[PDB]
RNA sequence: GAGCUAGCCCUGGCCAGGGUGAAGCUGGGGUGAGACCCAGUGGAGGCCCGAACCGGUGGGGGAUGCAAACCCCUCGGAUGA
RNA sequence: GAAUGCCGGCAUGAGUAACGAUAAAGAGGGUGAGAAUCCCUCUCGCCGUAAGCCCAAGGGUUCCUACGCAAUGGUCGUCAGCGUAGGGUUAGGCGGGACCUAAGGUGAAGCCGAAAGGCGUAGCCGAAGGGCAGCCGGUUAAUAUUCCGGCCCUUCCCGCAGGUGCGAUGGGGGGACGCUCUAGGCUAGGGGGACCGGAGCCAUGGACGAGCCCGGCCAGAAGCGCAGGGUGGGAGGUAGGCAAAUCCGCCUCCCAACAAGCUCUGCGUGGUGGGGAAGCCCGGGUGACAACCCCCCGAAGCCAGGGAGCCAAGAAAAGCCUCUAAGCACAACCUGCGGGAACCCGUACCGCAAACCGACACAGGUGGGCGGGUGCAAGAGCACUCAGGCGCGCGGGAGAACCCUCGCCAAGGAACUCUGCAAGUUGGCCCCGUAACUUCGGGAGAAGGGGUGCUCCCUGGGGUGAUGAGCCCCGGGGAGCCGCAGUGAACAGGCUCUGGCGACUGUUUACCAAAAACACAGCUCUCUGCGAACUCGUAAGAGGAGGUAUAGGGAGCGACGCUUGCCCGGUGCCGGAAGGUCAAGGGGAGGGGUGCAAGCCCCGAACCGAAGCCCCGGUGAACGGCGGCCGUAACUAUAACGGUCCUAAGGUAGCGAAAUUCCUUGUCGGGUAAGUUCCGACCUGCACGAAAAGCGUAACGACCGGAGCGCUGUCUCGGCGAGGGACCCGGUGAAAUUGAACUGGCCGUGAAGAUGCGGCCUACCCGUGGCAGGACGAAAAGACCCCGUGGAGCUUUACUGCAGCC
RNA sequence: CGAUGUCGGCUCGUCGCAUCCUGGGGCUGAAGAAGGUCCCAAGGGUUGGGCUGUUCGCCCAUUAAAGCGGCACGCGAGCUG
RNA sequence: UGGGAGAGGGUGGUGGAAUUCCCGGAGUAGCGGUGAAAUGCGCAGAUACCGGGAGGAACGCCGAUGGCGAAGGCAGCCACCUGGUCCACCCGUGACGCUGAGGCGCGAAAGCGUGGGGAGCAAACCGGAUUAGAUACCCGGGUAGUCCACGCCCUAAACG
RNA sequence: CCGAGGGUAGGGCCCGUGACUGGGGCGAAGUCGUAACAAGGUAGCUGUACCGGAAGGUGCGGCUGGAU
């Protein structure tokens, strides 16, 4: 659920905040945080390479365990559910009976004080991680690796999941969050359940001030600029686009497909996205 | 009103100084040039 | 050449005083249970008034200037992008 | 002899403007060749959240003293930030380094680039962040947390004593963190005292008095006290913290837990060391054996790493503690104590400024800390005033016009004008009261009105004490008094109705535009399956992102409400293994040159051979587009209806003389005595229209219209007054401009607007204050316009290339 | 074109006369009073407001009358903008 | 107290037929549609047939004139949670009852808001025919919607 | 002191009136089509929604007060 405000300022009329209800711990594990090096969009040359970034709240990066096959068979207790400013989903602190402490992204329905575990043998329960060839067809999954032992890459954002669809040889067929049908190697790991905090999408930032808190500087339309700046620049008065809608770099930006056609993964992608 | 020259000894030494020029091809040419011309000071005087 | 200016990054600092009184919390009323209503508490907000600080609205002066952008009066923001 | 030539020199303007804040001066006494200007005294004014003090930058001797006055100083100068000389800056504890890391920079390994060079995990460098041991007083012409005095402390080395498995660049803990609000107790700071100390005063009508005036503290080891911060203890198990581990983590059992204890800082106290006023006698002496006590106020500072709430979720590394590993366990480490040792650089002075940035001793700009008192509701606001600092480095007169800034005004009251521009009015606080409309918050300080000083009397609660007195805070009710007037000075909204545009707070053309422009939450399209797309780079490498489709890029639109119609023929984009066209290459029928030859060499057809284009289809919150004629109804008028040409299709809803309407001041209605503007309607809309969004919309606006009330020197229509200039005398003394000048009017003429030509008229010579009609006055080799086979920015289905992509 | 500042307004005027008013006249389809039309005449006079940047013009209330033109569409080293 | 029947309601699971799309096979000259046609689809390989896969909605026979509920209304099968109602015994209470202005709750469809889903169907819309014309009835397409959740709307030939 | 009332300011209700605009009633001697009554030539009616010169059409669900 999401929290509304009484309209006691013009911005509070629409602003909505996450209820933060599943949160049980307001501080991060000191051993699992390291400083997030803010870029502002600048690359190693000092040049802006992603526009309109910077000036958001300071953040510490919480180290996330995107492998899990690290610790096959060693169960852990869900010790807490925490806020992570570096991503949309929440994070759960796991205390491994090993004594080690690790963060995973919190699935939907994870309950503090529950057991989870990883391996070929794990039961098919929310929070457990297994290679795909041992998750039953139809079960919804998240934190899916793309290649064996290279780390979880798909279905990591709030509310998202991927669905096992069927086995073919060494591979499984998934429906990714985007509706894409893709093969993924069966030995790739994955974690049963969907990612939590599904109400993330219903947040209403409410004011220009909020975007700024997030490191998002104001976006300025090409239609607002001059010919030296943008294809849509200039015109006396307001002007329609007067050419096919283009990016600041000239390429067209309504419909032009941009994936590389000769990419080797085309062999593994079965059906392009829906919607 | 706030003007253009805002003296600052660290900034001065670190931008125009001897070790700054010596680290780049352009900087050494400045020194080769200013030595060939006979300048009394190859580099701005910074109090340090 | 970014010791002016623009943006970002790292690390510090500053914002008198007053006003408004959101959620929540307690009590009470209410109901089968509730929604909800009243009171107290509470102290929210690109909230209000106004110095510092940041601006530069309108008029006047200045115009070989005090000044190659200043001066006076008035005026905007002032916990926030 | 001319190049608005170049360099230099000297004129003109001219004894003219000006001498840099309108905070302000007067006299006496010294010094001296010389005095408005230097020094000293008295009087006066100005600052006092500074115009006082401290600190960091920056400046670099400007500091102090003697001696000077040519120049510098907007005058003067005997003075000085000026000339000459001499002197002056003292640290284990203050700041930086012999410590740590942040962005960033550099860079073993490694990667990349024609060269030069670009990157790059480790490491190193890098501070105003972390860390770390000094406080009070005195002293010099000039330095002081540095010298000295008193009282504390830190590290290193060596030695002694006790103690312990000692030992690290390695493991762990800690260091270690946001914003807003805030409790308790303290301190800084302050106010009062009828109490303590004090040189003296009694004026001019009264007063020898709870009289006046002055002051009544500072630092301090251990110990103790008060208030706080931090931390559970034991046992056992252990596969994790890239070795080890007794440490840390994880499980379990026992006891203790909001306590206590252990540890840590604050504050008080404290042996001891200091300070010590007014007044008056030449910075010094005395006051004085100074007193050094009580009550109230009270932090934003301290205890601190406190507490609570919230979402935007808030550095690192070392010092420190613990663990062990090699090793070493006659060593080593810890604890106490003692002796020794303790380096380098800075330290003067200015520092909101005459010493810094602005060419100047320049009304400008410059980061942090202290910033007293009284009154006004509060305050860093305002007035005055302490301490402290100033009167702004030209003066003296005069009392015109004119200018600036300021004050008032009879009757009228926006008649002013493009516009109430400007200036009035209003103005704080307390109480009463408050409309349409609304997104239910608002609109709202709406509007409008009442109160406001002082005296006496009764009285309610709170803070501190003790429950009381005293002090201080917040009230209440009566009865009176004065004046033109009680926020009696200063600081402090004019209000309303209605329309346009933009939802809103924000942002902008530094230095002519602050807006209706940009941004903005939000809406939609669209790309991207992760070595993502996209962006920077030749590349390596980076960003995106230590993110993963609830994500990231691109584009338009711009809160919210109700909505967003038709056209896919052209262009774009997407889909389409057919067909058509298609490059190198493949293929080699056939043809040629040459040789006696085998052979060498050259041309060359069908056929095979990609993307692209052509072809088929899809697609509008993709580029874009959205008709013309004739006829017809009980009068006319008009046409629901029929017809016809054209188109890819002919503009829907809603709005419309509009930020769009040419004709136009359309017509009608409203307001007005009168309304090219304004509002409300109509609709033949020159030339609206639905995300270059359409129509509305509460709130908001230094936006731009229109109207009214209040009030006014805006005006009728002007007057007077004030100060600073203008004027006169003394001092200093520019500027642009200038062919030379002995430089009048008219009517003519002249390259067509003549002081300079003709004719006539008028006119003794030379200045000072004023005014601006002329000298086609000055300034700038016209920005407009054109010309030049001049330039540069921008665009595209101009040409031709290139990167990029296929 | 090595610059002759451009609309309107305000201020200050001055001039022409083809005269708006006032003075003097002739003719009248001039009874009177009021007009019409032409002649003489430039001495003086020629209002205040609403609208619009406006010139001009309409409109309101008056008036003896609310004249038309020139002076670089008079006047920006006089102001406005 | 002991029993009964039932598509009453709520939640969560899962079963099969069929439609559509996509993949492979095979095959060729039309299919589809109507009163008759045409648009449309089809040699770029359709329809018909075989296998594989995805997805949504609705549940054939049982099913009846039946059953249930206050009404709206409820229909595959399984479980959980839960409502009303009938019978038999005649055990308990002792008129505790009937109605019901206001109030409160429920309330088909369509419609609304936020999100999701989207096979079939189908307002609007586009084309074909029919027709004197045909903004209709018929045909080929097609967006909301129809479905899920939560919140509204409160209507009806909500009828016996 | 109270006080008729007068003055300022802001509200509530009602009546008359208004450029223009919305439908309604009546008039009929017009134009257009033919929606309903027969199976009214697409059975009708219905709530709602979208649409069309007009009556009206269609979708969704409902009623029979529908001929065969
Ligand atoms: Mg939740
Ligand atoms: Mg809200
Ligand atoms: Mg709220
Ligand atoms: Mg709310
Ligand atoms: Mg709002
Ligand atoms: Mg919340
Ligand atoms: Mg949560
Ligand atoms: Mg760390
Ligand atoms: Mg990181
Ligand atoms: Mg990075
Ligand atoms: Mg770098
Ligand atoms: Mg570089
Ligand atoms: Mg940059
Ligand atoms: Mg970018
Ligand atoms: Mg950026
Ligand atoms: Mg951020
Ligand atoms: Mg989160
Ligand atoms: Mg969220
Ligand atoms: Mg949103
Ligand atoms: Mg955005
Ligand atoms: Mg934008
Ligand atoms: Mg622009
Ligand atoms: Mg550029
Ligand atoms: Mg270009
Ligand atoms: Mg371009
Ligand atoms: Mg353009
Ligand atoms: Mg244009
Ligand atoms: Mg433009
Ligand atoms: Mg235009
Ligand atoms: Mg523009
Ligand atoms: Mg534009
Ligand atoms: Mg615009
Ligand atoms: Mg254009
Ligand atoms: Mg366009
Ligand atoms: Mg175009
Ligand atoms: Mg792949
Ligand atoms: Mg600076
Ligand atoms: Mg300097
Ligand atoms: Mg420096
Ligand atoms: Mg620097
Ligand atoms: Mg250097
Ligand atoms: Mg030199
Ligand atoms: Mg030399
Ligand atoms: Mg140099
Ligand atoms: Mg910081
Ligand atoms: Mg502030
Ligand atoms: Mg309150
Ligand atoms: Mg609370
Ligand atoms: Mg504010
Ligand atoms: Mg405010
Ligand atoms: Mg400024
Ligand atoms: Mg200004
Ligand atoms: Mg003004
Ligand atoms: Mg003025
Ligand atoms: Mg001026
Ligand atoms: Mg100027
Ligand atoms: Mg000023
Ligand atoms: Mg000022
Ligand atoms: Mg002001
Ligand atoms: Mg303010
Ligand atoms: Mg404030
Ligand atoms: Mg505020
Ligand atoms: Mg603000
Ligand atoms: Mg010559
Ligand atoms: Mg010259
Ligand atoms: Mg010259
Ligand atoms: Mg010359
Ligand atoms: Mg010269
Ligand atoms: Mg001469
Ligand atoms: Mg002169
Ligand atoms: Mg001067
Ligand atoms: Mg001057
Ligand atoms: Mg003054
Ligand atoms: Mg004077
Ligand atoms: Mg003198
Ligand atoms: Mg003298
Ligand atoms: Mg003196
Ligand atoms: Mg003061
Ligand atoms: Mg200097
Ligand atoms: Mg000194
Ligand atoms: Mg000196
Ligand atoms: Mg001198
Ligand atoms: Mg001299
Ligand atoms: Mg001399
Ligand atoms: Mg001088
Ligand atoms: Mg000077
Ligand atoms: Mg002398
Ligand atoms: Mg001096
Ligand atoms: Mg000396
Ligand atoms: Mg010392
Ligand atoms: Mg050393
Ligand atoms: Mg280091
Ligand atoms: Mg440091
Ligand atoms: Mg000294
Ligand atoms: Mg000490
Ligand atoms: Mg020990
Ligand atoms: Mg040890
Ligand atoms: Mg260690
Ligand atoms: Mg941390
Ligand atoms: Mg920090
Ligand atoms: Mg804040
Ligand atoms: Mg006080
Ligand atoms: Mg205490
Ligand atoms: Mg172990
Ligand atoms: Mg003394
Ligand atoms: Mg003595
Ligand atoms: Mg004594
Ligand atoms: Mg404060
Ligand atoms: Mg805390
Ligand atoms: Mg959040
Ligand atoms: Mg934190
Ligand atoms: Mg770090
Ligand atoms: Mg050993
Ligand atoms: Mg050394
Ligand atoms: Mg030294
Ligand atoms: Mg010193
Ligand atoms: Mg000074
Ligand atoms: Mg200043
Ligand atoms: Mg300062
Ligand atoms: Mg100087
Ligand atoms: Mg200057
Ligand atoms: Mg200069
Ligand atoms: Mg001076
Ligand atoms: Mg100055
Ligand atoms: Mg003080
Ligand atoms: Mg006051
Ligand atoms: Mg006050
Ligand atoms: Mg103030
Ligand atoms: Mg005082
Ligand atoms: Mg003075
Ligand atoms: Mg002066
Ligand atoms: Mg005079
Ligand atoms: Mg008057
Ligand atoms: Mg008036
Ligand atoms: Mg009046
Ligand atoms: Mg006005
Ligand atoms: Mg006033
Ligand atoms: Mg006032
Ligand atoms: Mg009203
Ligand atoms: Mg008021
Ligand atoms: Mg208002
Ligand atoms: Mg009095
Ligand atoms: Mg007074
Ligand atoms: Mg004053
Ligand atoms: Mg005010
Ligand atoms: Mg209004
Ligand atoms: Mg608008
Ligand atoms: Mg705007
Ligand atoms: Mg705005
Ligand atoms: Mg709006
Ligand atoms: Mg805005
Ligand atoms: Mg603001
Ligand atoms: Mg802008
Ligand atoms: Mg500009
Ligand atoms: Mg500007
Ligand atoms: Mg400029
Ligand atoms: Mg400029
Ligand atoms: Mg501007
Ligand atoms: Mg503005
Ligand atoms: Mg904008
Ligand atoms: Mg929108
Ligand atoms: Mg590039
Ligand atoms: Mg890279
Ligand atoms: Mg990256
Ligand atoms: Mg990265
Ligand atoms: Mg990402
Ligand atoms: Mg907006
Ligand atoms: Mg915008
Ligand atoms: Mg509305
Ligand atoms: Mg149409
Ligand atoms: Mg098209
Ligand atoms: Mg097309
Ligand atoms: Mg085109
Ligand atoms: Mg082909
Ligand atoms: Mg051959
Ligand atoms: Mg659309
Ligand atoms: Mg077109
Ligand atoms: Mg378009
Ligand atoms: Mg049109
Ligand atoms: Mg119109
Ligand atoms: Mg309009
Ligand atoms: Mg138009
Ligand atoms: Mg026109
Ligand atoms: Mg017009
Ligand atoms: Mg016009
Ligand atoms: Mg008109
Ligand atoms: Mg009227
Ligand atoms: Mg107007
Ligand atoms: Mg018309
Ligand atoms: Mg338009
Ligand atoms: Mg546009
Ligand atoms: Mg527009
Ligand atoms: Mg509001
Ligand atoms: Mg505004
Ligand atoms: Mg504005
Ligand atoms: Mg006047
Ligand atoms: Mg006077
Ligand atoms: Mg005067
Ligand atoms: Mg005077
Ligand atoms: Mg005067
Ligand atoms: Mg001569
Ligand atoms: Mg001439
Ligand atoms: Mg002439
Ligand atoms: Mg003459
Ligand atoms: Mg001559
Ligand atoms: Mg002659
Ligand atoms: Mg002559
Ligand atoms: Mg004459
Ligand atoms: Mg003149
Ligand atoms: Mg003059
Ligand atoms: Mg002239
Ligand atoms: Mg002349
Ligand atoms: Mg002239
Ligand atoms: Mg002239
Ligand atoms: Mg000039
Ligand atoms: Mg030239
Ligand atoms: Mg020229
Ligand atoms: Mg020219
Ligand atoms: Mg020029
Ligand atoms: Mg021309
Ligand atoms: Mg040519
Ligand atoms: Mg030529
Ligand atoms: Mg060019
Ligand atoms: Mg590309
Ligand atoms: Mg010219
Ligand atoms: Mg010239
Ligand atoms: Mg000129
Ligand atoms: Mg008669
Ligand atoms: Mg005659
Ligand atoms: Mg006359
Ligand atoms: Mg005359
Ligand atoms: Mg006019
Ligand atoms: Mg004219
Ligand atoms: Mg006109
Ligand atoms: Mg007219
Ligand atoms: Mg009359
Ligand atoms: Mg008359
Ligand atoms: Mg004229
Ligand atoms: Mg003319
Ligand atoms: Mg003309
Ligand atoms: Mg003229
Ligand atoms: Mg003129
Ligand atoms: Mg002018
Ligand atoms: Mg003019
Ligand atoms: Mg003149
Ligand atoms: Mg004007
Ligand atoms: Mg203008
Ligand atoms: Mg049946
Ligand atoms: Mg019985
Ligand atoms: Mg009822
Ligand atoms: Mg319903
Ligand atoms: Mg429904
Ligand atoms: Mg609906
Ligand atoms: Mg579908
Ligand atoms: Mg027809
Ligand atoms: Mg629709
Ligand atoms: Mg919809
Ligand atoms: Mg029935
Ligand atoms: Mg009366
Ligand atoms: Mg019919
Ligand atoms: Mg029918
Ligand atoms: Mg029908
Ligand atoms: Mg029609
Ligand atoms: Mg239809
Ligand atoms: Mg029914």
């Amino acid at each position: 659920a999401v929290k509304k405000f009484k309209p006691y300022t013009p911005s509070r009329r629409f602003m909505t905040v996450a209820d933060f209800s599943e949160i049980t711990k307001t501080e991060p594990e000191k051993s699992l945080v390291k400083p997030l090096k803010k870029t502002g969009g600048r690359n190693n040359q000092g040049r802006i390479t992603v526009r309109f970034r910077g000036g958001g709240h300071k953040r510490l990066y919480r180290i996330i365990d995107f492998k899990r096959w690290d610790k096959v068979g060693i169960p852990a207790k869900v010790a807490a559910i925490e806020y992570d400013p570096n991503r949309s989903a929440r994070i759960a602190l796991l205390h491994y009976v090993d004594g080690e402490k690790r963060y995973i992204i919190a699935p939907d329905g994870l309950q503090v004080g529950q057991q989870v575990v990883a391996g070929p043998d794990a039961p098919i329960q929310v929070g457990n991680a297994l290679p795909l060839r041992f998750i039953p067809v139809g079960t919804v999954v998240h934190a899916v690796e793309l290649e064996p032992k290279k780390g979880a890459k798909l279905a990591r954002a709030a509310g998202t999941s991927a669905q096992i669809q069927g086995r073919e040889g060494d591979y499984v067929i998934l429906r990714l969050p985007s509706g894409e049908l893709r093969k993924v190697h069966g030995e790739c790991y994955a974690t049963v359940g969907a990612v939590g905090n599904a109400d993330h999408k219903n947040i209403v930032l409410g004011k220009a001030g909020r975007s700024r808190w997030l490191g998002r500087r104001p976006h300025v339309r090409g239609a607002a600029m001059n010919p030296v700046d943008h294809p849509h620049g200039g015109g006396e008065g307001r002007a329609p686009r007067g050419r096919p809608p283009a990016s600041p770099w000239g390429w067209q930006t309504k419909g032009l497909k941009t994936r590389k056609r000769r990419k080797p993964s085309s062999r593994f992608i079965i059906a392009r996205r829906k919607k | 009103m706030k003007r253009t020259w805002q003296p600052n000894r660290r900034k001065r030494a670190k931008t125009h100084g001897f070790r700054a020029r010596m680290r780049t091809p352009g900087g050494r040419k400045v020194l080769k040039r200013r030595r060939q011309k006979g300048r009394w000071r190859l580099t701005p005087a910074v109090r340090k």
